[PDB]
């Protein structure tokens, strides 16, 4: 039936070119329009660029002209979007979507704008290789105990390749566990710090080893939490 | 041709009311436009059309009111799986501008955090950097304020925090900052402080630790 | 049919109209009346009737109706704030949407100021958005005002197309005009009643008459001036009026 698939997105350095992938199912993918869209991680969303059913109409957006352009399969239910010249600025998820209602554009109005079956991403960032993560164990303490329970954890910082992941225990602590958003330095490389909270009476006495598996690269450590000496 | 939506942005309310989204569009009235909603971590979906006229699947709690320049996107009776952001797109034309975003919160009973301070670990004073934590466990006023001090100076543009989605089961949040120096310019300073604004304390908690003290 | 920005106009004239005909015939998905309730056409008289036809959408059917805007009633086809008539809307998906798209019902989507009530506007001047003149060619802010419906026989309601018909009865100042039809039953000689001879109203006997009425005339009268006869419709045959029985 009617979804979308995409792929072709990374990581690149700045100045470069790429070249994506929208491909469609189900319906007759050359009668419908093609949206592109796009948002900044943590801004809104963008439109980017369309074009007709293959009608060569591409009316860009601002700055985008003269470095992205738009080129879909009719005949393979694909659509490719190729920019060039990247400004180390425009790095996002990228979404694809379906239009029946422009005006110079698709013939005919047919059915609702925007139905949003794509996803990818693309990170356009100099760290280029996979930095490995370095990990430090953050000791439970006094001026983190308050009563009954008192807060440990692990800061995993500097990588670059954006998914890492921080388990307690391999997997055994899911109370109190929580690990917060990794953070962007200006370095370029990436850091974030994992925490739980656990009884005060229990500082030392049970296991806490977070493990640190990085999935880009092949990075498995466990570290073990004490208190400070 | 450049036009331009508004929204009020970043609203909260609790479970079964009534909310209110108006979307001011820009000049050169337009004709209709749209409502999506995007649950993070996914895509975003159509909820209706132009002006109104909702599509297929909608629990139909939903409605629109579009008469020329100002649009008003309306839900009544709300649901506690119905927490996202809510962005429309208005059309009819070159560039199809967007809105801004409304972030949901639901409402909890104001909670004052759990403080905790992290000295630098050992080895990583060896790399030669000194990452000083500072942890705030649990809190519904997400509008806490974190100020460092090094031996009492207020400390500004060496830290950067980042804070948790809204806690599922007891809806507060839990906020993380971290305060970056080099090993040299720590070892200049004693005391390391970590002071806690919240509107579930009466007044700022700090929570300090003095370098090279077991 | 036709068009949404060439709607037709039929002006309905001196007749016999019999709105119960549509008003039952359960195949319209929408009839809606203004200015008069539906039941109560059969029963008035108007001067004009003036019937529209065209081609829309299938949720493009609200907007046909006092007070409303949208790309149909701000520049296609208004209708007045006092409207009088009835609109009257059916499917006709099988009739008017072809496999590969009908392109050949157009609405027009840009123009400079909205429509004043009943006015229709068939030009095809370059719109202008932007201020840049345009010079009769395409381009940005210059655009073609006219845009096609592509109706595809696979497409969900509400974009189907819904055939319209909108009445409005209008009352100028003449002598009169159409109406509602009349109803007659039989003819019950011999018997003190109570009848109604297009307009003649009276109690009595009626009997077969042998009076020659001239080839004009309707009833006849008495000296000292009271009806006792009168011709009827249907037939078109002398009938005396007597008098009940009182004493
Ligand atoms: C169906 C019907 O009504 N037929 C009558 C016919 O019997 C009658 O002789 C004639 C007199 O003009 O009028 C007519
Ligand atoms: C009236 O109609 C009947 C048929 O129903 C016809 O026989 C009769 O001649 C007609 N008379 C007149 C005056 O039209």
């Amino acid at each position: 039936q009617v979804q979308l698939v995409e792929s072709g997105g990374g990581v690149v350095q700045p100045g470069r070119s790429l070249r994506l992938s929208c491909a469609a199912s189900g319906f007759t993918f050359s009668s419908y329009a093609m949206h592109w869209v796009r948002q900044a991680p943590g801004k809104g969303l963008e439109w980017v660029a369309v074009i007709s059913y293959d009608g060569s109409n591409k009316y860009y957006a601002d700055s985008v002209k003269g470095r992205f352009t738009i080129s879909r399969d009719n005949s393979k239910n694909t659509l490719y979007l190729q920019m060039n010249s990247l400004r180390a600025e425009d790095t996002a998820v990228y979404y694809c979507a379906r239009d029946g209602q422009a005006i110079t554009m698709v013939q005919g109005v047919i059915g609702p704008p925007f139905d949003y079956w794509g996803q990818g991403t693309l990170v356009t960032v100099s760290s280029a290789s996979t930095k490995g993560p370095s990990v430090f164990p953050l000791a439970p303490s006094s001026k983190s105990t308050s009563g009954g329970t008192a807060a440990l954890g692990c800061l995993v910082k500097d990588y670059f390749p954006e998914p890492v992941t921080v388990s307690w225990n391999s997997g055994a602590l899911t109370s109190g566990v929580h690990t917060f958003p990794a953070v962007l330095q200006s370095s370029g490389l990436y850091s974030l710090s994992s925490v739980v909270t656990v009884p005060s009476s229990s500082l030392g006495t049970q296991t806490y080893i977070c493990n640190v598996n990085h999935k880009p690269s092949n990075t498995k450590v466990d570290k073990k939490v004490e208190p400070k000496s | 041709d450049i036009q331009m939506t508004q929204s009020p942005s970043s609203l909260s309310a609790s479970v079964g009311d009534r909310v209110t989204i108006t979307c001011q569009a820009s000049q050169d009235i337009s004709n209709y436009l749209n409502w999506y909603q995007q649950k993070p971590g996914k895509a975003p979906k159509l909820l209706i059309y132009d002006a109104s006229n909702l599509e297929t699947g909608v629990p139909s709690r939903f409605s629109g009111s579009g008469s020329g320049t100002d649009f008003t996107f309306t839900i009544s009776s709300l649901q506690p799986e119905d927490i996202a952001t809510y962005y429309c797109q208005q059309y009819d034309n070159l560039p199809y501008t967007f809105g801004q975003g409304t972030k949901l919160e639901i409402k909890r009973t104001v909670a004052a955090p759990s403080v905790f301070i992290f000295p630098p670990s050992d080895e990583q004073l060896k790399s030669g950097t000194a990452s000083v934590v500072c942890l705030l466990n649990n809190f519904y006023p997400r509008e806490a304020k974190v100020q460092w001090k090094v031996d009492n100076a207020l400390q500004s543009g060496n830290s950067q925090e980042s804070v948790t989605e809204q806690d599922s089961k007891d809806s507060t949040y839990s906020l993380s900052s971290t305060l970056t120096l080099s090993k040299a310019d720590y070892e200049k300073h004693k005391v390391y402080a970590c002071e806690v604004t919240h509107q579930g304390l009466s007044s700022p908690v700090t929570k300090s630790f003095n370098r090279g003290e077991c | 049919f036709a068009s949404v920005y060439a709607w037709n106009r039929k002006r309905i004239s001196n007749c016999v109209a019999d709105y119960s005909v549509l008003y039952n015939s359960a195949s319209f998905s929408t009839f809606k009346c203004y200015g008069v309730s539906p039941t109560k056409l059969n029963d008035l008289c108007f001067t004009n009737v003036y019937a529209d036809s065209f081609v829309i959408r299938g949720d493009e059917v609200r907007q046909i109706a006092p007070g409303q805007t949208g790309k149909i009633a701000d520049y296609n086809y208004k209708l007045p704030d006092d409207f009088t008539g009835c609109v009257i809307a059916w499917n006709s998906n099988n009739l008017d949407s072809k496999v590969g798209g009908n392109y050949n019902y157009l609405y027009r989507l840009f123009r400079k100021s909205n429509l004043k009530p009943f006015e229709r506007d068939i030009s095809t001047e370059i719109y202008q958005a932007g201020s840049t003149p345009c010079n009769g060619v395409e381009g940005f802010n210059c655009y073609f005002p006219l845009q096609s419906y592509g109706f595809q026989p696979t497409n969900g309601v509400g974009y189907q197309p819904y055939r319209v018909v909108v009445l409005s009865f209008e009352l100028l100042h003449a002598p009169a005009t159409v109406c509602g039809p009349k109803k007659s039953t039989n003819l019950v000689k011999n018997k003190c009643v109570n009848f109604n001879f297009n307009g003649l109203t009276g109690t009595g006997v009626l009997t077969e008459s042998n009076k020659k009425f001239l080839p004009f005339q309707q009833f006849g009268r008495d000296i000292a001036d009271t009806t006792d006869a009168v011709r009827d419709p249907q037939t078109l045959e002398i009938l005396d009026i007597t008098p009940c029985s009182f004493g």
